[PDB]
This record gives C-alpha cells, structure tokens and sequence, in this order.
C-alpha cells in the first residue's frame, strides 16, 4: 500500500492510507471556566480530554442551572484537526467515562486547588457537527 | 487589565503547579471581666508572632453586649473571627447576626411613608436595625386593600417584631405590604442576598449548635466557616484558637470582593 | 327547531363557554410557544426538536420513541385546521 | 388495572390538591385575631393554591394531638412547639407520624406476646398508660417477676398519652395494661411515610425517628426554624410553600398502586 501511495503521489493523483484507530488528536488536557470565583464556590465551564483516538468532554455547572435563563445552560466545544479526513465511522456514547468522579485539580492560578463533585445526568439536545 | 467582563480562563493538568495577613477578633466584655487581666493582649500578640504572623497589625475590639454588637456591626479587616456566646433563650439573635455577617447584602433605603413594597426573588429580605424597632405590616391584595387589617388605621397591624435591636424579616411574594414604623430611631432597608461572604467566620462559644443561614425552612445546612467548641474558661478558648490558627486561615480566605482585580462587581 | 320569542343571546352564551374550554387554552399555548421561539435569542439554539431550525411546531415534550414523537406531533398539529394551511376536506 | 402482582418495569434512558396545617392554641392566643386563617388563605391564593382548598384544624397541646393522630390529608405539614421535658413525646410522635404502621390489636389477659424481628414495636395510646412487662423464661417460669404478681413488674411507662415500647425479641413476655384508659396494639413498621412533613419551631433537631442506637438518620422532612412571633413563622411557611411541596410527593398508598398491598 505504501509504495502504491508513493507512486501515485509522484504522479499527482488521489492518495490514501488506511488506518485503524488513527492517532491524530493532539494531547491537550485543558479546562475552561466562565463563571468563576476566587474561592471556587460556584463554577460554570467546560473540561475536556482529547487524547489518542478518543475525545471525552464534560460540561459542568455548580448552580445546576438554577439562576439561568429558563433552566437551560449551553456548552460549546470546537476541536480542529491539522489534516483532513475522509470516510470516517464514529463510535459515540452519551456518558463521560473520566469526568464523573470526585476529583481535585489545581486551578489556572498556578498556586491553588479546587474540588470537583460530579453528579451525572443525561445530556439533552446532543448535537454534533462535522464541518469542512 | 480588562475589568468587569467575565471571560474564559484557559488551564491545564500536565503542568506542575502543586505571611502578610491582618487578623481581627470580636469578643464580649464578660470574657475580659472574667480573665481579671489586661496584659493578655501582649501575650496573644507574642503567641501570634510565634506561629508566624507579624504583630502591630492585629487589632482587638470589644462590645458591651450581643445586642450592642448586633446594631450596626463594623467589619473592616482581612480575616474576621468573632466569638459569640451561646444561650438557650436568644437563638434568633445569634442566627440573624451570623446570617448578616456571613452573606453580602446589596441594600437600598426604604421609605414606608410614601410607597408600598413587594418581593420579586427568594433573596429578598428586609433588615431593620436601630435602638427600638417594631415593624408593623398589613398585607394588601392585588386590589390594594387590607385583608385582616384596615389600611386607614395602623394599630391593627400584625406585628413581626417588638423593640428588637435587629430583626430580619421576609414577606410573602407577589403581594403589596403597607408598613408603619417609628422611623425616628430605626431604619429599614431592602437587601438582596447576592452571594456568600468568606471574610467573616463565627465561632459559637457555647453548647448546642442551632445556627441556620437560609431563609427557606427546607434546608438548614451546617457550613464549615461556622465553628463551635465547648468552654469554661476563656483562656482555654484563646489557646485552642491560636493553636489551630493554621486551620482557621486555610478554611477562610481573602475577601472575594477586594482582590484588587474584581472591580465594578459591587465592591472596589 | 324551537323557534321561540324575540331574539335571545344563544350565540353569546355558547361563545362564553366555547372560549373557556381546552381549544382556547391550546391555541393560546401554541401562540405563546411561537412568540417565545421568535424571542428565543438569549439562549441561542435551545428549543428541543427533532428537525432543524426549531419553529415551535415539532417540539417533543408530551412502546417506540418515534411513535411517541409522532403522537405528540399529531396532537399539536390538530390545530393546523385552525390556521387555514390545509387544502382538502 | 392489574394489581396484587408486581411486574418488571422497563423504560428507555434516552428520550392543585388539599393541604392541611396544624398549630398550637398558644399561637392563636399570641396572635389575637380571628380572620387570620382567611388572610393566609388569600395569600395561598396569591401563591398558587385555589381558594377553598386549604384547611386548618386546631389542637390544645401535643399530648391532646397524640391520641388517634391520624392525618387524612393529601399533603400534611405539622407545626410542633419544642418543650424542655417532652423530648420523648415529640420524638415518638414524629416516629409514628413518619412511618407507615400496620397494627394488630392485642388482648392483654389471654395470650403471651413476643416480637418477630427488629422492625417490630408496640404502639400504645390512651388517656393514661401504665405498661408493665415481665419476660418469662423458656419454661414458663418468671425471672425476677412472678406471673401472678402485680407489683414486681418492671415499670416502663406511666401517665403517657403516647408511648412507643420496644422489648428484647426472641422470648415471650406477659403484659398487664389497664384496658380502660389505654390500649396497646402489635404494630410492624413497613417503610417511610412521606405524606407528613414536620416543621419544628425551636429546639436543636433532636427528634430521633428510630430507636436503634447505632443509627440516627435525620430525615429531610424534619425542618427546624427559630421563632419569636407566630406571624413570622406563618409568613415564612406561606412564602416558601413551593420548597415544602417539592420535598413531599403523592402518598405511596392513596394512588391505585398499593391497592391489595395494605392499601392506605
């Protein structure tokens, strides 16, 4: 397959490499906070882990949408790819398998820590967009 | 830097991340009368120096009575720890004082001689402070008339207080209330519970803990900032407080409204 | 059939109770939902729907899940005969 | 439809009623009014309860409310005054009113009774109860008390309007209670009764609704507030009725699902 790919690339035609579980997602375990307090008493933001060939995201709110506009809080997450992909089959589950446990992680200030106490619900209006 | 705009904060988990304080205390005068000494403040300052906090910046204030402390408390400090004596007959006083000093209240003046009033949220509570407060209220329905009390008179009102030094009151949402209080000595303000305050913690020096911090009867939680110990001699209480000063400092923190960066958020 | 004495208030009386029953409540709720959807800007795309560009006409709020969705859709759609969108009998 | 038989419930993870209130007469004497019930009814109307649906019954003391304290109301909220000596009265009243109790009456001079498991107690009520118990051995011989002796019995309750008595299971006992001012029925606890919520004015949340020493669960339906004027308490109750009604749900037995399962 590789020699054929090289030969067809040298002749300027359509190339293709097959993969199983392609390791294309960069590793960046970053969390984002929007409604924040210096003492971490009520939070609202997104925490994601995109490692290997798996993407795991979890939107959390400490108020549980109790002072929100009509008890609905939105969370958006956009993950780009450095290279295009074609003919993808996607396995999708509605449960985060990593961000559903009592955790304590250092904050973004670099000198303080906050506690995470999760209770999992089912996500509503789960929309996924594949855009090019 | 940009102020007053809530913006996303980036973070990470693979980066290795993991004094000059100003202490203040409020205690009743019976402790000072019982200890029989007046040089104890120097001893406390030296003991605080031993733990690690600098001296000179520590201030002490006394209040004649819990009622005297109740009216118009003054709190300008960095770590407020207040010792409140417990009793089996004055539960509401301690409850209201701790509730007032535990949460921030954004208040507006109330003129009950040319207006009516009503609530619009679960954080709407009415706070009366003065030397002789007796709040008299008569509910008014949607037609602006009295039910169980005539609007023309005022003595037939259903009172909620009587000469109380301080009284926190809540009224039924969605209806008007005509008020008549002797404004010559006491003031009534309309306050909304914006959020928690960590700058003040109360230690109940007494017995059965009874404090509630929520206006709704459904939930009466026991916050961590509410400390409670037994007592027979005040020197033992002071020794316990100074020994566990590190825990008190860790559980508390700097005020969430005077961080020099949280400007235009109702403080600084 | 009765054909009785000088004009009565039959139409007004029947309207009095016709405007209180479930039809008026349903049309009021439909109009309120459409107005709120037209005002739905503070939440972005938030109205629950199975189609695209939620228009307050195919929302799912209330066997097979598809059967429940279709039943709710038809129950709300019965009012479409009150909107002169139909073309037949 | 089908009752009497439980069936597997399956599902997919993906997708205006009466309320009664009670109060002490001391509160009414401390308010000094007669239209107050009407005013609170109007406030409930403003808050979302149709007029003509909220009732009010009045008692004179906790002891008086303890005899036949059956609450037949779709949503019950009880106001209880905290005393300094009636800790047992309050605790056992809350225990009786908070658990579904299935009772069997007992003749006191015909049989010798025992207990089956740890979820069995003896509920007693009357004008005055003087309950005496003597645990016999396995051979019908008295241990520290004689079967025909009416003076050496171990006293456990006297002059109590409402007393919940528990004995050590596994061995029979003899009972001698005056069935002219008292009545004792063998009752078995089934589960939590969630149609009753109690608001305690004063006190420090001492009511234990379980006699077990190891556990002492504080069920959420035992609220605690502090009082100086009864108008304040009534205003707090009326303003936040939504939280109280959200704490409770439909009675587990009124619905046609516990029918033929010890219904109601």
């Amino acid at each position: 397959e590789y020699i054929e790919n090289w030969n067809l690339q040298n002749r300027r035609q359509r190339t293709g490499f097959t993969f199983h579980k392609p390791n294309i997602f960069p590793y960046s375990a970053s969390f984002t906070l929007n409604r924040s307090q210096p003492a971490h008493d009520n939070l609202m933001g997104t925490m994601w882990l995109n490692a290997g060939s798996e993407i795991q995201v979890a939107g959390f709110d400490y108020s549980c949408a109790i002072n929100a506009p009509a008890n609905i809080q939105q969370f958006e997450h956009i993950v780009p790819l450095r290279r295009v992909l074609t003919t993808a089959t996607i396995t999708l589950l509605p449960d985060a398998e990593r961000f559903s446990f009592p955790r304590v992680i250092n904050s973004a200030d670099g000198a303080t820590t906050w506690f995470f106490n999760p209770v999992i619900l089912r996500p509503n209006n789960v929309e996924v967009e594949f855009l090019l | 830097q940009n102020y007053g705009i809530n913006l996303p904060i980036t973070g990470s988990m693979d980066i290795a991340y993991a004094l000059t304080s100003t202490l203040c205390l409020y205690y009743p005068t019976e402790a000072a009368t019982e200890i029989n000494d007046n040089s104890w403040k120097d001893t406390l300052s030296q003991l605080f120096l031993t733990k690690g906090w600098p001296t000179g910046s520590v201030y002490f204030k006394e209040y004649t009575n819990i009622a005297s402390f109740s009216v118009d408390p003054q709190l300008y400090c960095d770590y407020n720890v207040v010792l409140m004596k417990y009793d089996a007959t004055l539960q509401l006083d301690m409850s209201e004082l701790a509730d007032l000093i535990l949460n921030e209240w954004l208040c507006n003046p109330m003129d009950i001689t040319l207006y009516y009033y009503q609530q619009t949220d679960e954080a709407n509570k009415w706070i009366s402070m003065g030397s002789s407060c007796t709040i008299k209220v008569c509910p008014l329905n949607t037609q602006t008339l009295g039910i169980g009390c005539l609007t023309t008179d005022a003595t037939t009102f259903e009172e909620v207080a009587t000469a109380e030094k301080l009284v926190i009151t809540d009224v039924v949402d969605g209806v008007n209330h005509k008020l008549d209080v002797t404004t010559a000595t006491c003031t009534i303000r309309n306050c909304k519970k914006l959020g928690p305050r960590e700058n003040v913690a109360v230690i109940q020096v007494g017995g059965s803990d009874i404090l509630d911090i929520t206006a709704d009867p459904t939930t009466a939680p026991q916050t961590e900032r509410m400390m409670r110990i037994n007592w027979k001699k005040w020197w033992q209480v002071f020794y316990t407080v100074v020994d566990y000063v590190d825990q008190i400092i860790q559980v508390m923190s700097k005020r969430s409204r005077s961080l020099n960066s949280a400007a235009f958020y109702y403080r600084v | 059939k009765s054909t009785i004495d000088a004009a009565k208030s039959m139409a007004t009386n029947v309207m009095k109770k016709f405007k209180k029953s479930g039809l008026a409540n349903s049309v009021s709720t439909l109009t309120d939902s459409l107005s709120d959807a037209a005002s739905s800007i503070s939440r972005g795309s938030s109205i629950r729907s199975i189609g695209s560009s939620a228009s307050a006409w195919t929302d799912v709020s209330t066997v097979s899940s598809v059967s429940t969705q279709t039943s709710t859709i038809s129950r709300r759609l019965r009012l479409k005969e009150m909107a002169t969108q139909t073309e037949g009998m």
